[PDB]
């Protein structure tokens, strides 16, 4: 019905443009993720105390 | 003489056409899906074409070649020189998009076939399976393929196809205000929120101990989502006929006791607006009625596609007080019925994409405790809708354990379980005598 | 040989044989069979038309047999054209037990379907080969409509799902029948009590109704003069199952009670001129009118009971109440094991049978002895520990205290209260009566408020 | 005579030639030396050989590509082989004909390899008894040596110790990385895991809000991305249009809320475009969104999954209760038994993982303790013993809402095949739907 290229061009309609992922492949968008998961596991441990 | 129908001619057509015209491929995307095609190498082909001309646009006849060897499938599909013969032929211009539409006409006939054949083979094959679970099997089936403008039948689908439908799901909205609701609107704004509105896949659950106005609260929510749409809904009473219902629902409505209905000591200010109501229910016949003694979920499901074959996918149900369902195959045992219902419901919600609400009761151990807000443990059904469900609401109107109680006129929600958002507890009122909930713009809570 | 025996369609002639055996032998089972067959559901069309006569004549002329078929029978010509007399007896004559019947056409049914469907199937494939140039959308619906024809050829034709406007006209036309003539309060059944049709508006047609009590508060007495009311203010019947005890003293309580004498009086034998004046009045206004109709029997279920009472559906009338008595008694023996899904399961079954006829149930109880330590004893939703599923069901429960048991110093001597404990459609309230129970019977109570 | 039949055989061959998904159905049970006649042998042999990889074999694709190879007007030629598809529309049952085609032929043959042994038992021909008797053997043997299912059977322990000595040899040069098979990326889990094996089943189960069907979104999202081979899942609870959104937030990390509203930030959107972007590059993943199964069906789609291209590498079935075979619906044990034997089954097949969800009796509440163990889950341990691993879940702040554990999510295994018990700490927020490391104290 719609296909990627296509599809990701109709979703661009709601945003602005200049917005770019900068994140380009998968294993450094792990590395983030593991990143941003141990920040916050600090700020729960100073809650719980 | 006797074959399933395909025509290899007009699809490698297609095919050559979108090489040498890398433009016309949106138009074309509109039709056709590797679903679509008849053998292997053609599909390996057309996903290349499209995983490509998400980024790399300009591909004639060597940049397929290269992606597909950076997979590394050379030789697997024909290969280069098999291409070169794709890439000579169909120097077409004005018809493209015919074969297109004619390929997707072969493949919903080529589907039907299909279908028909696992249909007689669970015939011949009943595989210990009664006629109720056989017709459904049947009419599901083909249900499935008449819908579905796009989304074929049964067998698992690959994440372009889907994502497809969520942007558009997503796209919906900014088409419109958000409102706060993702589904279907309670006319409750108290309650849009920490529902973020019907999601149109689930089963519901509104439990409460007996004289609580669990009927009463669906009955309204039904009543408003009739005026809020343009579709049909249906109201399954296993615990009283059409007339009950009809008066409480119209009385809700125009705001008028019952008393002054069944009596007629009614007033002129009282039937202004009760033509009114009338003349807005008359004039749109979206409510259809089951008002059956004893039901099967078969039976349900059958009515539910008849009704959604006349005209429109429906988006609302209600079921009465659940306790009353039976099907006499496991009449030995009880708990298995339970979850046999609860399975039957939850897979209707998810083939006609739409909600359910289906009413219920509470084990009355909660009395002794003394403070009687209920949890998702006093219900003593195996648990077996403690699972399946997807949205559960019991109630809790005070005033009618206390008496002297600060908390009149007052019944509150509380949420226990929900599967794709948080808990919460929300406070509303009761008007018992005309049987309606209302708003609560109160105090902090 | 079997090879070529799998190509056949599934069917069964032996079954059919011997259902059609037992029906012409034996009339009282055309109830389930008529629930799970129907005409197209045999093979060929002469036990087709067979069972359309053994279906439409039982609609309203009973007996078929084997002649007193064949005497409508023969009025459509049809006599040695469906296998004919002789073959016909045949049936008759074997299997004479009527031993099992719905297992011979449970199978019945299950071939039907598994060939009803099959037939289709291949008749949806042919077509996909041959589409005589037609288009998916004239393709497409024809199959929905033939795979959802299977389900409709079973259903009865009365059952499906209305929609508003029918409905709605039911209902106003419900208001102008009332406004044809006065209303009373009443929207329904009457009672005789003034006092209670207020916050009850009449008993309604489609409800169970339930009537507790400990043991000596004299429910009984009330139910029996609910239906004896009824009866002389209508002219439609009413059922009674005493299952408590039988005909011989029920009927004397009930014609003491409508004539205002002790039953001390009448078996004893030490009565009045003005006595027996009464007596004969109230006897010949009952026999005049032939609404009541009472069942002593022991122990039931309620199979029996749809039966026993749809029984007098179908002969006369549609009824229009029904009395059923120290419920406690009613066994269905496949949960005695238990008892709480004993309960349930009467309580729903009672409810699917009074909206299956659309009429009033009353249905009576006892009350589990835990109120007794709390020295208030004025009975509430809580103490009646039965599952719980009747504190459901009901559409109604009136409980009843009575305080000159518990108490003798009484201020309150002679008055019977009704603690009504739930309502589906009216309010709650209480109500006081008076008790004069030497003949069994209670009155209104012209008095103060509450 | 000899018996054999001929009707199933037009019907076999004419339905084969009708619906081509059937080959799996018949070849399972049939063999092409069981016709009696040479032809339809040539037939069957062709529709083999395509069907391993040219699915269409019904008249015109056989008839073009048979073309090549020399061999029409010699099996009856065109109008003949078109004969077969004159007759036969709905291919009653392919399944009855093609079991008594295979009944009939091992009949006939047996007979056969009787009358051999009798007529060279009364003429010797110079023959011994001893030096015989082999013969008589292995004549008899060689019926199910000609039927050997792809050349199955009790290997040798060289070919198994080559087989682990290769496993060895391509792991030890490339880095160790902790994984033994597939991984998840939570380096505190593979160490009492040593990765998913590539061949077992596992099990998930926990009382329903502790949510489970979020942690196998996020193995499944994770596994994806690490390989670039496959995945299944089966949404037995849901539909995909839910999960997508579940998984595209727990990616992106933004709530579900925020989306099925729509008031978030370009901070937001790049983040949503670029894991859009990078799985649209990979179609790694496929879904079904299905209601009744039986796992036969289960075993239809993934073999064609994996038929279509390469090898699978993960499963998450979903909600396992709604699984049924309708033939013992009457009763709970047996059922719930053949699911468990059926996917062991399959998983063993295609060396494949499992991830199947499940849940629990809520009989433990009455425990005081709320730590879940091998017994709560009454099933008579039908999965239980069939397992290859079992973990299950406890959030605290469900029940203690005034516990010193905020977010705070436990992994008790309590059965693994290979290695040992153990026990993990993990971080739940449930906001968008993803488990994360725990980087803090001991466990
Ligand atoms: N938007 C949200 N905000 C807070 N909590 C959420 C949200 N969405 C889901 N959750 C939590 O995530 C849990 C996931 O449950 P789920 O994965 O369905 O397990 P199960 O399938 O066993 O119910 C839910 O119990 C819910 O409390
Ligand atoms: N006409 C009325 N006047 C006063 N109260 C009413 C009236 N109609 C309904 N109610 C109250 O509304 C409540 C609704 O109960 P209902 O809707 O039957 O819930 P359920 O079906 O679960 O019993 C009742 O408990 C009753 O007291
Ligand atoms: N002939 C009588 N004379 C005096 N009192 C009577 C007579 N018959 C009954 N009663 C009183 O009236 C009550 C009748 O109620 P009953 O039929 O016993 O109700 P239940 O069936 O609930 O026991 C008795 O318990 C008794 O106290
Ligand atoms: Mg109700
Ligand atoms: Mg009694
Ligand atoms: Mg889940």
């Amino acid at each position: 019905m719609k296909n990627v290229g296509d599809l990701m061009q109709r979703l661009q309609k709601m945003m602005p443009a200049h917005i770019k992922p900068a994140f380009k492949t998968g294993e450094e968008l792990l590395a983030w993720q593991k990143e941003q998961g141990a920040i916050r596991s600090a700020a729960l441990e100073r809650e719980n105390r | 003489l006797k074959v399933p129908p395909h025509s290899i001619e007009a699809e490698q057509s297609v095919l050559g056409g979108l090489m040498l015209d890398n433009e016309r491929w949106d138009d074309v995307a509109e039709r056709v899906v590797a679903d679509d095609f008849y053998t292997r190498p053609h599909r390996h082909i057309f996903t290349e074409m499209a995983r490509l001309q998400e980024s790399g646009s300009p591909i004639d006849l060597i940049t397929l070649a290269e992606s597909l060897e950076r997979q590394g499938q050379l030789d697997s599909v024909g290969g280069f020189a098999y291409l070169a013969e794709l890439s000579k032929n169909t120097p077409s211009a004005a018809n493209i998009s015919a074969y297109a539409d004619i390929v997707r006409e072969r493949a919903v006939v080529r589907e039907m076939i299909s279908v028909a054949n696992e249909i007689a083979e669970a015939g011949f094959d009943p595989q210990g399976r009664t006629s109720e679970d056989l017709l459904d099997l049947a009419e599901s089936r083909v249900f499935k393929i008449a819908e579905s403008r796009a989304n074929k039948d049964e067998g698992p689908k690959n994440i372009a196809d889907v994502l497809d439908a969520t942007v558009a799901r997503i796209e919906q909205l900014f088409q419109q205000p958000h409102d706060g609701v993702t589904g279907v609107n309670t006319g409750y704004d108290d309650l849009n929120k920490k529902t973020a509105g019907l999601q149109p896949s689930d089963l519901i659950i509104v439990a409460a101990r007996p004289s609580m106005g669990k009927t009463t609260f669906a009955m309204n929510l039904v009543e408003n989502a009739a005026m809020l749409q343009d579709k049909p809904v249906l109201i399954f009473s296993l615990e009283m006929p059409s007339e009950q219902i009809m008066m409480r629902s119209l009385a809700s409505l125009s705001r008028v006791d019952q008393t002054k209905i069944r009596t007629g000591q009614l007033d002129d200010e009282d039937w202004a607006r009760i033509s009114g109501t009338m003349g807005i229910l008359l004039e749109k016949r979206n409510i259809y009625i089951d008002d059956s003694s004893g039901l099967t979920p078969t039976e349900v499901r059958s009515r539910a596609r008849r009704i959604a074959r006349e005209h429109g996918g429906i988006g609302l149900i209600m079921i009465d007080y659940l306790q009353l369902m039976r099907v006499p195959a496991l009449s030995d045992n009880r708990t298995l019925e339970i979850a046999e219902i609860s399975r039957s419901l939850k897979a209707l919600a998810k083939e006609l994409n739409v909600p359910v609400v289906a009413l219920s009761q509470l084990n009355r151990s909660l009395e002794q405790r003394a403070d009687k807000r209920p949890v998702n443990s006093d219900l003593r059904e195996s648990g077996s809708i403690e699972q399946d469900a997807d949205l559960i609401m019991f109630i809790y109107r005070d005033e009618v354990y206390h008496e002297n109680s600060d908390l009149k006129g007052i019944a509150e929600i509380i949420i226990g379980k929900q599967r794709n958002g948080p808990i919460g507890t929300v406070r509303l009122t009761f008007n018992g005598q005309w049987s309606r909930f209302d708003n609560y713009a109160g105090p902090q809570y």
